[PDB]
């Protein structure tokens, strides 16, 4: 949001979009939904509302780019009624999706009806740490050493006219 | 080492006395350089490689105690008749734990006329940089005897280094890590400029050998313990004027020391008497 | 400090629509919650 | 704790060598012993690989 | 604590180091010890009287 | 306590150069008094010393003599730095309050076994309850005194709350001290906790509470802020009650190294403050 | 200025934005308005005040004495002019200025303090002006105005400092500072409050106490306040002017919620409607929430569902949503566990993440050595 | 590593050269059984070592490398001292309390007046910096002629222990004459402005300064003790060392200390900072000046 300008132009320039530009972050599509196209003048009338009309569908979209940046491990009950979409196919679909990523892990588990999880997102300290920071001290090791190197030439380039 | 007379070069006394010009090594620095520093060659190559490393107890513990932490400094007391400045050394002392430089007056007389500055330089510069030291000086009237002959010239030097700490406690009178206490005996022989406003700004005085300080405490020595009807202060206070004491409050402690022998509950002109004629 | 205000302003601005105090409500909620 | 005491004045170098920038006082170079220190400090990597063999085979 | 300053009774002082034989024990201070020509090693020390 | 310590406070202003100096001791005494009612113990100690170097030449009755000492007494005992002075003062204070007061006796010989019965001695207190001496001022003040210095040589905690439960109705009326007897309370409780978590490096919860047939709410809390303090090392359980204890021993390698990165950072960033400066 | 219409003009934030509360404010305002000159500055804020039946009414009277002490002032000022002196025309000047500040005019003021701040003959003289102009400063909330004065005139003292100027100083520093939210660097300004006195000029002591036991209980943990405050007497003999204040430290020291959640209504009405504290309590709501919950969840690794709500006294799908926010948005501890409905986390903090505090003055200092490369040559 | 062999040369001696040899064979004084005449080497030439100096040389070779080493009373100062500054009186004496007054007011004036400050300071270490042998009165002149702006007072010599009239007239009569002809140079002739002496006695000896200048060349600027405008400029004086508010009267203040001396002003400011530390102010007040001269006023 606006944070380090302080001018009485862009805050009553902002007032219509604020309470959505906000409301963003929530994600609710049945309130939201409404709360546009109930005081939506300028915004929408924009033109062709191509943008907005997008955006209509991408509330579920950075609702789930939230929900990856939370917690990993879906519920069946507690966050798929929260998010308001009670479907255990495309849940486990896309979060299958997140899982083939390769950034995060998880499960699946099914025992009387409800989806169960281990959620043991548990950082790699004491669990392979050899593997783990590896590549980070090869590669830290490769920057600063060309670094060396970036500290050495100058030297050469700095003698070498007298 | 004595002295440095250029860069990367200097001279170096032995310790036979003989002083041996030696060139410096180019690793050591100028740090040292020192003039009075130990110094230490080699047996052959003599080459240096390191150099060695060498109301008055409320007055004086408001005016001692609270400068020190959160000022002026000096608390300089008088009185021959009691002998006091150890009580409230070593009270503070005790109190307060923090370094004590407690030396005689005369610390600083010797043979040599450029070793006080030394002495009094190493003292005050351990007092600012060691720790926040109390340096007790007492009797400053040996070191207080103005003189003007040649004949005894060393006086005349270490009380012009008296003159010299006297400008550096003006240097000292602010913002210094440092407290200057003082005793002495003996007031009419200290110069005015020891005791000039700004730099002993307390004066404490104690009880006397005075007969109403006398009668005072005859009084309130006599409230606290318990007496008679005949206990009579008249004869006991005319015949001190015939026969002139000292230190009264130490004889009726010896009274109470006659009578502490649990043989009589009350006091009487008989151990008053007796402890006249004995003590 | 521009630094602190993004939080200030994420959990402040998310608190303006509903609930922006809810200090005041827990006195009402502990009967019945 | 020898490379933080040298750090702790040579965080007042730069004053001076923002100030005068013209001759040299000071007979210390404070690179030397430092590159002593790195070479102290590679005892660690020199010896790892040691360790991969001895626990290797 | 491997090495002390010594004071000799001609008056110069000198600096030694510490014999492999020897221990602690008696290289503390204030105890007169005795020392050699050749590199100035300690073979003993020697009780005051 | 404020405005009558302020007014008194300035009404010693103004009479300290009034001459009868010796009806100071009386609003000093008071002085010292309300400053412990306050829990100030630097002003009650420079107060207290004006009350020292007052009472050095005044030599009042001693009504107000052995009330400087006692009051001393539990200035000192209030920081708990020693015991043996402050128990001279209560010993000086008992020998003030000999024979004149039964209510002044029976709270002097009481602050006695009080200050005696902190330093975990009870042994003494049987040598002063079994004379004949202090058994004429005896009665039910000394009772719960009896009681804490069985259960402190009993070294036993339900019949030291027993004491603390039974006697209550002459434990209403505790002065101050109150707060030291909860931590003789507290510091027999960590004792004990010591004592039976220390061989238990992973025990249920019932089987090390049973023993001592107390509850786990305010032990519970007493442990959580005892690790809360970071005394030792551990850490409590609720749902499955899981002791578990470790430690971290090379604490000088992340401090020296992020010593080393925030003054390097300094360092860097002047150079570039350098280069900057000679370029742009 | 020093007077107390700072404090009558300072209720303007709880005269203007609540209506409830804007009675008492514009009855001492209106009753104190023929006080210390108060014409201009309600006459700027009449917007938020009534109507202008009673309000032309004494403005003929307060326009006409202004220009009659104004003319006296001028009258005095030139009498002090033309002759040997110089505390006599920095008291006329100084004078004049203070009731340029009285009215609430910094024109005059500012070129008035500006002509007796080039007549300083001492340092201190100096200090005392830029205190007259965070006297006003406050008033004026201004940022770097109070900053540059004070700047420039906090170097090259050389006189040691007083017993209540440089605490004065000290309690601006403490109003500065609780007005940024710096507090790191804050919870050691308050450690001088012994030196303190009532001062009516800014805020009064009970006010200076109530104002920092904010930034002290919020801004410190349990060994920070059990060695400044528990152990100093300060707390101690203040705690009996107010009762509550007492509650509210045993009982988050003592780790009791179920009085601190019902009596916390207190804390956040009174700690809005408030001058310079009012547009930051929403920082000490959410830092005192997860301070409270990083200290309970400290000690504890697993926490059930029915101590804590217990404990708390709030229901679980409450605090279900709370720990959810605060701890992705909040960040306090790893991830939580919910497989049996009991809270249990690991924080492996202190074995490798206490080697990993470096790893972002790694990759900070590796992009700073990248533009390092970058100088290379250009 | 070639220095080597001159770190085996067990060191060098340290050579004092006493006396020179027409011979081309000086001789060199050395430590007690040394006393070693030698040539000196070759590269080094002979005229240029001085006798009666210290130089280097080795213990083995004997060859030589190189030689070895108060608005009442600045009102009234302004046209005294202020004239040959910025706008000639020969002196000006201030006798009264020794307790303020008498260095402040010269260093304060000296110090605005951005001059230097030097003292007559009678004892060692300035008979031989400045000069060997003379009347000790022109190379101060000397001294105050390459530094023209300079203020003298005599501060060592004012005490009242000078008031027996029989050793102190001649001890006394010593510094008196030093300024009775450093007033007759001054008299005399001048080679640069700024030149000014101020007198300091406490005693007698002013009436005796009185009879050596029966009123020819002086400045009379009279410090009292009674007078009370005497006791608001130096309490104007007292004022500036401590903090002090802007809403005190100094007039009935200035004028409830009567008695002794002047210096009874320094035991009430002395005597006042502890209860202005003990009420826990900043700043004396009008009040805790008037305890403090009740304080001091008690003991007399």
């Amino acid at each position: 949001d606006r944070l380090q300008f302080r001018q009485p132009s862009l805050k009553r320039s902002l007032m219509p979009y604020f309470l959505l530009t906000q409301a963003v972050r929530t994600g609710n599509l049945a309130k939201f939904n409404q709360v546009l196209d109930q005081f939506g003048e300028k915004f929408q009338a924009d033109g062709t509302y191509t943008l907005i009309i997008r955006l209509r569908h991408n509330v579920i979209k950075t609702g789930v780019r939230m929900i990856s940046l939370s917690y990993s491990r879906i519920s069946l009950a507690d966050i798929a009624q929260k998010l308001q979409l009670d479907s255990p196919e495309d849940a486990e679909f896309i979060v299958a999706k997140a899982i083939r990523d390769g950034v995060i892990e998880a499960s699946i588990n099914h025992e009387k009806g409800y989806v169960q999880s281990k959620e043991m997102i548990d950082i790699y300290s004491t669990r392979e740490p050899q593997l783990a920071f590896h590549q980070r001290i090869s590669f830290c090791l490769d920057i600063h050493n060309m670094s060396v190197k970036a500290m050495r030439f100058p030297p050469k380039s700095y003698n070498k006219d007298l | 080492f004595l002295e440095a007379v250029d860069q990367n070069t200097a001279i170096v006394g032995s310790t036979t006395g003989s002083n041996y010009y030696v060139r410096i090594l180019s690793t050591i620095d100028r740090e040292l350089l020192k003039p009075n520093a130990s110094v230490a060659l080699h047996k052959h190559s003599n080459a240096l490689v390191d150099v060695l490393p060498p109301i008055q107890k409320q007055e004086v513990r408001e005016a001692v105690e609270l400068p020190l932490t959160h000022p002026p400094r000096g608390v300089l007391m008088y009185g021959p008749p009691g002998c006091g400045k150890t009580m409230l050394a070593k009270a503070v002392a005790h109190h307060t734990t923090a370094a004590f430089i407690r030396v005689v007056g005369s610390e600083f007389v010797q043979k040599y006329l450029g070793e006080g500055p030394r002495m009094v330089r190493d003292v005050f510069r351990l007092a600012k940089e060691n720790a926040p030291a109390i340096i007790f000086i007492d009797e400053i009237d040996a070191i207080a005897t103005k003189r003007f002959d040649a004949q005894t010239g060393a006086d005349r030097e270490v009380q012009r280094i008296l003159l010299e700490l006297l400008n550096q406690m003006d240097g000292f009178d602010q913002n210094v890590n440092v407290k200057v206490i003082m005793a002495t005996n003996r007031a009419d022989t200290l110069d005015p400029a020891l005791l000039r406003p700004g730099r002993l700004d307390r004066k404490i005085e104690f009880p006397l050998p005075d007969r109403r300080q006398k009668r005072l405490i005859f009084s309130t020595i006599t409230s606290k313990m318990n007496l008679s009807e005949e206990v009579d202060l008249e004869d006991y206070v005319a015949r001190p004027d015939k026969i002139s004491g000292a230190d009264i409050n130490s004889i009726c402690q010896e009274s109470g020391m006659l009578a502490v022998r649990e043989n009589r509950y009350i006091v009487l002109a008989k151990d008053f008497e007796k402890a006249y004629k004995t003590v | 400090v521009w630094e602190d205000n993004w939080d200030d302003d994420n959990v402040e601005d998310d608190f303006s629509n509903q609930l922006r105090a809810e200090l005041e409500k827990h006195g009402y909620k502990m009967e019945t919650s | 704790n020898y490379n933080k005491a040298v750090e702790e004045e040579d965080k007042m170098t730069p004053e001076q060598l923002a100030i005068k920038n013209v001759g040299k006082q000071d007979p210390k170079r404070h690179l030397e012993e430092h590159v002593d220190v790195l070479m102290t400090s590679n005892i660690v990597q020199c010896l790892a690989a040691m360790l991969d063999t001895v626990v290797f085979k | 604590e491997e090495k002390f300053i010594v004071k000799a009774t001609n008056g110069p002082r000198y600096v030694v180091g510490c014999r492999r034989q020897l221990d602690k024990s008696k290289l503390k201070p204030g105890t007169r010890v005795a020392l050699d020509m050749t590199t100035l090693t300690i073979m003993r020390y020697l009780p005051r009287e | 306590y404020q405005e009558a310590l302020h007014l008194g406070s300035q009404l010693l202003r103004e009479l300290k150069k009034m001459d009868d100096k010796a009806l100071l001791v009386e609003v000093q005494l008071l002085e010292s008094k309300t400053y412990h009612a306050l829990s100030n113990l630097p002003k009650a100690r420079a107060a207290l010393t004006s009350a020292r170097t007052t009472a050095n030449a005044i030599y009042c009755p001693p009504k107000l003599q052995a009330t400087l000492d006692m009051q001393s007494g539990i200035i000192h005992a209030a920081e708990e730095k020693d015991w043996k002075t402050a128990y001279s003062y209560f010993y000086e204070a008992f020998e003030g309050y000999d024979s004149i007061d039964s209510p002044k006796a029976i709270t002097s010989l009481k602050y006695m076994l009080l200050c005696k019965i902190m330093l975990n001695t009870p042994e003494d207190v049987q040598a002063l309850v079994s004379g004949k001496l202090a058994l004429r001022y005896a009665g039910r003040q000394t009772e719960a005194l009896k009681c804490v210095a069985q259960a402190s040589k009993n070294r036993s905690l339900a019949d030291f709350e027993k004491a603390l439960t039974d006697y209550r109705a002459e434990l209403r009326d505790d002065p101050i001290i109150s707060t030291h007897l909860a931590k003789l309370y507290d510091n027999l409780l960590e004792q004990n906790l010591i004592r039976v978590i220390e061989p238990f490096s992973r025990v249920q919860i019932e089987h090390i509470s049973s023993l001592i047939k107390l509850s786990k709410a305010d032990v519970e809390r007493k442990l959580s802020q005892m690790i809360l303090d970071k005394k030792f090392h551990g850490i409590l359980d609720q749902g499955e009650g899981v002791l578990i204890i470790f430690d971290e021993p090379p604490v000088d390698k992340t401090y020296e190294a992020a010593l080393e990165t925030i003054q390097n950072m300094s360092k860097v960033v002047d150079s570039l403050y350098n280069k900057a400066k000679k370029l742009t | 200025p020093k007077n107390p219409d700072l404090r009558i003009a300072q209720l303007r934030f709880l005269l203007s934005l609540p209506e409830h509360r804007g009675d008492a404010a514009v009855r001492d305002e209106l009753m104190a308005a023929v006080r210390d000159n108060n014409m201009a500055p309600y006459y700027e804020a009449l917007c938020k005040s009534l109507d202008w039946q009673i309000d032309v009414d004494l403005l003929n009277k307060m326009k006409k004495a202004n220009e009659d002490e104004l003319k006296r002032l001028d009258e005095e000022l030139e009498d002090a002019e033309k002759n040997l002196g110089e505390s006599e025309i920095r008291d006329a000047m100084m004078a004049k200025a203070e009731y340029l500040c009285r009215i609430g005019d910094k024109e005059g003021a500012l070129t008035a303090f500006r002509k007796t701040y080039d007549k300083t003959v001492a340092l201190g003289h100096r200090l005392d002006i830029v205190f007259y102009l965070l006297r006003i400063g406050l008033f004026y909330m201004d940022n770097d105005l109070i900053t540059r004065n004070t700047e420039k005139a906090k170097s090259l003292i050389e006189e040691g400092g007083d017993w209540d100027r440089r605490n004065r100083l000290k309690v601006y520093q403490g109003l500065y500072c609780v007005a940024i939210r710096d507090f790191k660097q804050a919870a050691e300004l308050f450690l001088d409050t012994v030196s303190t006195f009532t001062s009516y000029e800014l805020m009064d002591y009970k006010t200076f106490v109530t104002y920092t036991v904010y930034v002290s209980m919020i801004a410190l943990e349990r060994p920070d306040l059990r060695e400044k405050v528990i152990k100093g007497a300060e707390i101690l003999e203040v705690l009996h002017s107010l009762p509550a204040v007492r509650q509210y430290l045993f009982s988050l020291y003592e780790c009791r919620y179920s009085v601190f959640f019902q009596s916390l209504a207190v804390v956040e009405q009174e700690m809005k409607k408030d001058w310079l504290f009012a547009p930051h309590y929403r920082y000490y709501v959410r830092e005192m929430r997860i301070h409270a919950y990083s200290q309970l969840l400290e000690s504890y690794r697993s926490l059930t569902l029915g101590y804590m709500a217990e404990a708390f006294g709030v229901g679980v799908e409450f605090i279900d949503q709370e720990l959810s926010r605060f701890i992705a948005a909040g960040r306090l501890h790893c991830k939580i566990d919910k497989v049996n409905e009991i809270v249990e986390t690991n924080r492996p903090d202190s074995k490798n993440w206490q080697y990993q505090e470096t790893i972002k003055k790694g990759d900070l200092l590796l992009n700073r050595v990248q533009k390092l490369s970058r100088v290379i040559n250009m | 590593r070639e220095e080597l062999q001159l770190l085996q040369e067990q060191g060098s001696y340290v050579g004092e050269v006493v006396r020179a040899m027409d011979k081309k064979k000086v001789l060199v004084k050395v430590h007690p059984e040394g006393k070693f005449v030698v040539d000196v080497d070759k590269n080094i030439d002979i005229n240029d070592v001085t006798p009666n100096c210290r130089v280097a040389l080795r213990n083995d070779s004997y060859t030589l490398h190189k030689i070895l080493p108060l608005d009442k009373q600045i009102k009234e100062i302004k046209e005294v001292i202020e004239l040959p500054v910025k706008h000639q009186p020969k002196g000006v004496l201030l006798y009264g309390p020794p307790g303020t007054g008498k260095t402040l007011l010269a260093r304060a004036v000296a110090h605005h007046t951005d001059c230097t400050f030097i003292r007559v300071s009678g004892s060692e270490l300035v008979q031989k910096f400045i000069g060997e042998g003379a009347r000790m009165v022109r190379e101060l002149f000397v001294m105050a002629r390459e530094h023209a702006p300079s203020i003298i007072f005599m501060d060592e010599i004012d005490s009242i222990g000078s008031s027996r009239l029989e050793g102190g007239s001649g001890g006394d009569s010593e510094v008196q004459r030093t300024m009775l002809e450093l007033l007759n140079q001054l008299d005399g002739f001048e080679a640069t402005k700024n030149i000014k002496v101020i007198m300091a006695t406490n005693r007698i000896d002013i009436l005796d300064s009185a009879l050596l200048r029966p009123g020819r060349i002086d400045r009379k600027i009279e410090f009292p003790p009674p007078n009370e405008e005497a006791r608001l400029d130096i309490l104007k004086i007292h004022s500036r060392k401590m903090n002090l508010t802007r809403g005190i009267n100094l007039r009935k203040i200035a004028e409830l200390m009567p008695g002794a001396s002047g210096a009874e002003v320094k035991g009430v400011c002395t005597e006042a900072g502890m209860y202005a530390l003990r009420e826990r102010r900043v700043h004396v007040t009008q009040e805790d000046f008037e305890m403090a001269v009740a304080k001091v006023m008690q003991k007399d």
